[PDB]
């Protein structure tokens, strides 16, 4: 009785959801930067 | 000092029809009521 | 195998589209109310 | 003929169709934080 295949199932189509909205609803993602390391190293 | 203003959901707790009555008795010009037999009791929710 | 879980899961998300709809469908509901109990007490 | 009302009344329906997935696919979201004005007044 292994359930992950419908696990997995209900997840992509979950995420297939959120890929439908997300690009025609203009929430724009990703617009952060990992920045933190770039002014440590002239510090040290 | 606070001051928001809610226009949303009001999720609540098991209360008697009369207790329900009791607190919709200030509300019911600015709200909707809506009875929930499976509470045995109303939900009030407010307007803007 | 207790699948109550995702029983309630699917439970959730059916009942969060119902959520999602209602609102802004303006599909009012809860216009009804208990009145027979009023009238029957005079009458008693 | 403005139609600024039912252009406000799509975004609005979109935005809805965003807040409804989005608290259930379990997307996390505000997962960043402004963190450059913290070490940049020691440095100074």
């Amino acid at each position: 009785a292994a359930a992950l295949s419908e696990f997995t199932d209900q997840i992509t189509g979950r995420e297939g959801v959120l890929a439908s909205a997300a690009r025609l609803v203009l929430g724009q993602l990703g617009l952060d930067d990992p920045v933190n390391a770039l002014p440590a190293a002239p510090d040290s | 000092l606070v001051s928001v203003f809610l226009e949303k959901d009001f999720a609540f707790v098991v209360s008697s029809e009369a207790d329900a009555r009791a607190f919709v008795e200030f509300d019911p010009e600015h709200t909707v009521i809506r009875p929930v037999p499976d509470s045995t009791d109303w939900q009030v929710i407010r307007k803007a």
